[PDB]
RNA sequence: UGCCGACAGCGCUCUGGGGAAUUCAGGAGGGGAAAGCAGAUGUGCCCCGCGGCGAGACUGGCGCACCGCCGGACGAGCUG
């Protein structure tokens, strides 16, 4: 499905910012 | 010499844009230069007080094989004033400037060169002339200037390389309009330098026909630069433009 | 005023020209392709600009000077035809008494003497005027109108310049009583211009749809 | 072109609901005559080759007001059978051809999104926002509206998806960074209202990456302080305020914005006896910032703007107001 | 700067050998000014350039004109040895040879310029 | 059976989903070729999926550098995320159309579920891409800002200059046009000099009869006021103008005492000094440009500046057109730009030719080879003095 | 390249031949045009059927360059 935006995960992690926030949310 | 100061006359030649200036005991070829008043390389030039902004440049054959072709009277040189032309082998830019003065402002010519400092002269002229786009790269890998060259209509080629046919073939595969056109020039001594030159030319034209080209003119620029040729073909149709 | 195209966005420009031009210059600076230079050269560039702008201001005040002086030399001529105009005339003349020596049609054919003697040598048509074209009052007409006003204008130019160079005045003489001659000429020739222009056109048999 | 036959298709699409409206007494013969003629003229000029999204919006509002007027007359006539669904669908077809025709009119994009958000096409609105956001990757307005309606509906994870992708793309302006920190702290305030999240380290982290963002400006950090200073009624608000203050004090030491935040720092959750004491403390900070060696005109413009805001806040003492007037006039 | 340098393994030696052939056979211009004049008359068949020179800028400008004319050139590593190969009693940094269209020397030159074209 | 494709452009880069894509058998055919040619048969072929413009000129430039290398930036990768459905190819994959082989290989490395397809192999996506660059301006106009011609123009200029290091060693345009300016303003200085000279001499001719150095003539007329207000050593002026006490100022005073010319009106004197101030300012600008050209010529061509001198060497390079032109020129060409004098002329022509090619082909130029060749011409002057 | 031009010949054409206005019937070319009806069904819901993503967990057998392969069946969460 390319019809929407499924949410992000470490596979589709783009930058350092995404890495930091995904680290925080995985800690959550 | 048709020395400096001789009053002459200029008229159009057959081709759209190029001009022929006759006079006295010696005629020659000129183009209205876009960049005004200024010479490039000590080429001679021509001014007419129009009834300031009206200046032409003499075109040496022996320096520029396109000029050799215009003297050899080509069938159709495909480059209207205001046309998109990929040049190839744009070494130091003289002939390239001539094509620039042909196509004028509403045209554009993409000048590709391999080496550097001939590039320096080319890009100097590219600063000056506002319709020629400098590209200095390896011609064999045209995906590098794939960012720069749009689809164009006319392909100039004057490199002296063994894989020249395949060079201009992939450049035809990449940058030539449906029903495209091209002029290339060929030296026997750099394609294969023991054979008879006519046979070498037939080998090269058969190559281009294998590159799906339609060979549609050939001439041999005979009293001007021995055992070369200019060859004119059309990209993927029997007629030229559309 | 613009520094470098580096200094494009922070330069102030509207003092010399309106925007919708001086925004497009900032756009052209941003996506321009002129080559990068040094401030050691931009010093020389800007100082040459200083040269030429002082030169242009010099020409401007020079023209203002010459306007004052033309008002001084010939009130009829400057009130009639233009200060720079009479400046061209005196320039060809050599002196004011020199110009007042010449008859009026010759005044009309000052300057263009190359064309004049071309025509006179080959029995071509003769050229129609001189510096009078770039004079103002002929500017408003059309063709034959332009020619006729040029001739009559020249006659009054002759009269007025002889007036300015030969009418003595008690030196408690105002500029307007000195130039009333030329003002007379200006009014009368303006009415001449409007009448010759408003020559009624030529009527015709107006048809119906049957031509009727 | 082929406009006659394409419009023949679309008017044949429009036929049967109008047949229903004529067998109803809701609209008469001349009215429906006028309607079909207008719709034909509309759809013709719509499908004209030389075209413009303004006239597209004209047809849009025309069909919308049609659905409205027919609903009003139906309610006045006490009819229940007729719906609005075919009108919605033909409106959608108008929009669909509009967006395939012009991929360049963001205003018309937002018009489509507003019409969908009003008429309750949830998943459709999500997918259309998806398409247009792929089409224009350079409007923080679009990114913010996406993440904002997601944060409004409550899908905070999808809000994070939209906002995080927008932060990944748009990197010349800090505006969506401001709004993302805004919605993150607003979600945190929503958590505190329904009362990691106990730490609330996400605005800290987004400031950490903003510190090396390409738009990295001192005034940008000042606006970051301003949006952080909004809604100071939280748990770690003093924590993040201290962090941003020490960060910009470490990086821009003598900046007039750093002095402005050194002035306006302890007024996080002020509005009461705690107001004038912090006012006097910040006034001591302000006098120190005034006497310190910074760009005094810049700092004075900052403080006169913020003090005009303070004067816009009512409910103060006249002596305090007059000494603000004096310290404002003395700049 | 002089990136189309000739490699050692006797390639330079066949070069100097053919230089000896053409120097006897009068198909030769010697010295950089002669090289420029020959290539700007277009008679040049090939030109050899020394790299052992007090500053190399001379045999850097000469490749600009041969690039402007599309005729080959090659960097010998020894101006002294090239001058000795020509038989000058003097070191030469630039030697060019033209075409005479009835020989087998031209076949030799065709081979040599094929070699330098494969070098480039 | 392809799904999407990327496209690289001077204004940006995009991707497109092909719907009713092209025959793979039918590719030599006339009708398929004319269908490819006409826009009216190709918009049904290709639909726009998404578009991405450049942020800055350096950004698109580095993008060109990257793609010419074959490697990619993370923001095009971000577009690939932003328009690609996430997967790996454990059951299903996605076909992407890519031109360059390195580029396609790297995208397949970066994403497991994608089969990127390089057109070098694929005649299919090559033909698609050629239709793309065929109508590459008319699938963008509604969303394209401005145009593509000037974009390609500036971008190609910058890419050429980046790869060639253009501005870091081209300055001769400034050099020769500065020379042209100096000659133009110098002759204009001469004309202003003679004009205001005779023009003030109408009022006072003894200033011509005693005074040469027309710039000093201009200084003394801007300082002179009128004919009657003269004193010798008034304030800070004639001491550094000229000899002040016993040589010149007294002679000027007695010339104004024996003076005979027409007294001038005040506004006319104002005109006179306006002209003289203009003359002095442009002569001052000449000396500024003289120092500037000495500095710039020292910076760009030191060997010529020492072997000939900056004014004449700059004359020669301006008549040449460019330092590259000078280098291109042969020796007798440099002649064109007894017998011993012509022999020396040829010799110096050789030597300045060599100095020219040296300065044109050193990265950051030096001075010492010009110095040693200056010594060579000095000892050659000595050698010809020995005769 | 100026007019004028007899017979004697050749060329076309002949409801004479020009010139201009003007109606119409055709032609051929050039420039511009997003020029795009490949199968056209309102939204929202959940449920079924089926499909992909997808955390995680396994397992079979092979592997004399030994460094790795290839295959099955379960599966939280997401989606059409």
């Amino acid at each position: 499905d390319a019809s929407e935006l499924q949410p992000i995960t470490q596979k589709t992690s783009g930058t350092e910012l995404e890495q930091t926030i995904l680290a925080i949310m995985e800690e959550s | 010499g048709a020395k400096a100061g001789k009053k002459v006359i200029v008229e159009p030649h057959r081709h759209k844009g190029v001009f022929v200036a006759r006079g006295g005991k010696e005629d020659l070829l000129c183009t209205a230069n876009l960049v005004p008043g200024e010479s490039v390389y000590g080429e001679k030039r021509i001014s007419v007080e129009t009834p300031t902004k009206t200046e032409y440049r003499i075109w040496n054959p022996f320096r520029s094989k396109l000029a050799a072709g215009i003297l050899g009277g080509l069938e159709t040189i495909y480059m209207k004033p205001g046309s998109k032309v990929l040049y190839l082998g744009a070494a130091s830019g003289t002939s390239v400037s001539h094509v620039a003065d042909i196509v004028g402002p509403t045209g554009a010519v993409y000048a590709v060169e391999f080496s550097h400092r001939s590039g320096r002269d080319l890009i100097n002229m590219a600063t000056r002339r506002t319709n020629v786009i400098p590209i200095v790269e390896d011609a064999r890998k045209p995906m590098a200037y794939r960012m720069l060259v749009p689809m164009v209509d006319v392909i100039f080629a004057d490199v002296a390389q063994p894989d020249q046919a395949r060079i201009v073939g992939i450049n035809a595969r990449l940058f030539l309009k449906q029903g495209g056109g091209l002029l290339i020039s060929i030296k026997a001594s750099c394609i294969d330098s023991t054979a008879p030159p006519e046979q070498v030319f037939a080998s090269e034209v058969q190559k281009l026909r294998e590159d799906k080209f339609f060979p549609k003119e050939q001439l041999t620029l005979e009293p001007y630069e021995r055992d070369h040729a200019m060859v004119s073909c059309v990209y993927l149709q029997k007629e030229f433009e559309g | 005023a613009l520094g470098l195209r580096t200094n494009a966005p922070n330069a102030d420009l509207s003092e010399i020209l309106p925007p919708e031009i001086e925004a497009a210059v900032k756009a052209a600076a941003d996506i321009s392709m002129g080559t990068e230079i040094s401030t050691e050269d931009y010093e020389n560039i800007k100082l040459l600009a200083v040269q030429v702008v002082e030169r242009s201001e010099y020409r401007r005040q020079l023209a203002e000077y010459l306007q004052n002086r033309m008002k001084a030399i010939s009130p009829n001529m400057t009130e009639l035809i233009g200060a720079l105009v009479g400046a061209r005339l005196i320039a060809h003349s050599g002196s004011l008494v020199n110009l007042a020596k010449n008859p009026g049609s010759t005044i009309q054919i000052l300057g263009a003497e190359k064309a004049l003697f071309r025509a006179l040598k080959t029995k071509h048509a003769t050229p129609k005027y001189g510096i009078i074209y770039h004079a103002s009052l002929v500017g408003q007409a059309s063709g034959p109108n332009k020619g006729k006003i040029a001739r009559q204008l020249a006659a009054k130019i002759a009269l007025s310049v002889r007036t300015d160079a030969f009418e003595d005045f008690p030196e408690n003489a105002d500029d307007e009583t000195r130039a009333a001659v030329g003002i007379q000429a200006r009014a009368k020739l303006e009415n001449n211009l409007r009448l010759l222009e408003g020559k009624p056109l030529n009527k015709g048999v107006a048809l119906g749809p049957n031509g009727i | 072109a082929w406009v006659a036959d394409k419009a023949r298709f679309y008017l044949e699409r429009a036929a049967p609901e109008l047949r229903e409206w004529e067998e109803k007494e809701i609209f008469t013969k001349d009215e429906i005559r006028n309607l079909v003629a207008k719709r034909s003229d509309f759809e013709h000029l719509v499908l004209a080759p030389g075209t413009k999204p303004t006239d597209f919006l004209n047809y849009v509002n025309w069909e919308r007001s049609l659905d409205r007027l027919r609903a009003k007359r139906c309610a006045r006539l006490n009819i229940r059978s007729v719906t609005s669904h075919a009108s919605q669908a033909r409106t959608f077809g108008i929009f669909e051809r509009a967006v395939l025709k012009h991929p360049g009119s963001i205003e018309l994009w937002l018009a489509y999104l507003e019409f969908a958000a009003q008429v309750k096409a949830t998943k459709r609105w999500r997918r259309i926002m998806t398409r247009a956001l792929r089409l224009h990757p350079m409007n923080a307005s679009l990114w913010t509206l996406a993440g904002r309606r997601a944060a409004q509906n409550g899908d905070m994870q999808r809000a994070r998806a939209h906002f995080l992708r927008g932060c990944r793309f748009c990197t010349r302006e800090p505006t969506l960074w401001l709004e993302y920190a805004r919605c993150e702290m607003d979600w945190l305030a929503r958590m505190e209202a329904k009362k990691p999240a106990l730490s609330g380290a996400i605005p800290i982290a987004v400031f950490d990456v903003a510190r090396k963002q390409p738009f990295w400006g001192p005034a940008a950090a000042e606006k970051f302080f301003d949006v952080f200073a909004k809604f100071g009624h939280l748990s770690c608000h003093e924590r993040i305020i201290s962090h941003v203050v020490t960060t910009m004090q470490e990086l821009f030491p003598n900046h007039p914005c750093t002095w402005s935040v050194h002035i306006r720092q302890p007024l996080v959750g002020v509005d009461t006896p705690a107001f004038p004491k912090a006012l006097r403390e910040s006034l001591a900070r302000l006098k120190a910032a005034l006497q310190s060696t910074t760009d005094r005109k810049a700092l004075a413009t900052k403080m006169v703007a913020w003090m005009d805001g303070i004067l816009a806040i009512e409910k103060l003492d006249a002596a305090i107001r007059t000494v603000l007037e004096h310290t404002k006039r003395s700049l | 700067a002089a990136w189309p340098k000739a490699e050692d393994p006797a390639l330079v030696q066949e070069l100097l050998d053919c230089v000896q052939q053409a120097s006897h056979y009068r198909q030769l211009k010697k010295g950089a000014n002669e090289t420029t004049k020959s290539v700007n008359r277009g008679t040049s068949e090939l030109v050899i350039l020394a790299a052992d020179t007090q500053p190399l800028s001379i045999v850097l400008h000469i490749p600009l004109i041969c690039e402007e004319k599309n005729v080959p050139y090659v960097y010998v590593p020894s101006k002294v040895a090239l001058g000795r190969a020509c038989g000058v009693s003097r070191a030469v940094i630039a030697v060019s040879l033209t075409s005479n269209e009835a020989s087998d020397l031209n076949s030799k030159i065709r081979a040599l310029r094929d070699k330098v074209e494969r070098l480039a | 059976v392809v799904n999407f494709l990327l496209f690289e452009s001077a204004v940006g880069f995009s991707l497109f989903e092909v719907v009713h894509q092209a025959d793979t058998v039918g590719l030599e055919l006339p009708e398929v070729k004319d269908a490819m040619k006409t826009l009216d048969k190709f918009g049904k072929m290709v639909k726009l999926r998404s578009f991405n413009p450049w942020t800055s000129a350096a950004q698109g430039l580095e993008a060109i550098n990257l793609i010419s290398e074959g490697i990619m930036p993370e923001y095009l990768k971000s577009a690939l995320e932003m328009n690609l459905p996430q997967t790996s190819g454990k059951k299903s994959k996605v076909v992407l159309g890519v031109a360059d082989k390195k580029l396609a290989g790297e995208i397949t490395a970066a994403f497991p579920g994608v089969q990127c397809e390089a057109a070098d192999t694929s005649e299919v996506v090559a033909a698609l891409l050629r239709g793309i660059r065929t109508h590459a301006n008319k699938l963008h106009k509604s969303l394209q800002e401005g145009d593509i011609g000037r974009a390609q123009l500036g971008l190609g200029h910058a890419y050429s200059r980046a790869k060639v290091k253009f501005s870091v060693h081209k300055n001769d345009n400034h050099i020769i046009q500065g020379i042209a300016t100096l000659d133009a303003l110098d002759k204009s200085i001469n004309q202003g000099a003679m004009r205001v000279r005779e023009w003030y001499g109408w009022h006072f001719p003894e200033l011509i009869r005693i005074v040469s150095d027309n710039i000093t003539y201009a200084k003394v007329v801007l300082a002179i006021g009128n004919k009657s207000s003269l004193t010798d050593e008034s304030v800070d002026d004639l001491a550094n103008v000229l000899n002040q006490d016993q040589d010149k100022a007294l002679a000027i005073i007695q010339a104004a005492k024996v003076s005979m010319g027409q007294d001038i009106s005040e506004v006319d004197l104002q005109m006179v000094r306006d002209l003289a101030s203009n003359v002095t300012s442009m002569a001052d600008y000449r000396r500024i440009l003289a120092e500037s050209l000495d500095k710039k010529m020292s910076e760009v061509a030191p060997n010529l500046q020492v072997i000939l001198g900056t004014p004449v060497a700059a004359r020669l390079i301006a008549h040449a057109g460019s330092l590259t032109n000078l280098a291109k020129y042969p020796a007798s060409t440099l002649q064109i730009l007894p017998k011993v004098k012509g022999r020396i002329s040829r010799y110096l022509a050789n030597k300045c030719s060599i100095a020219s090619r040296i300065d044109n082909f050193s990265e950051k130029p030096t001075r010492h080879f010009g110095e040693v060749l200056r010594q060579q011409l000095e000892q050659r002057l000595e050698w010809y003095a020995k005769g």
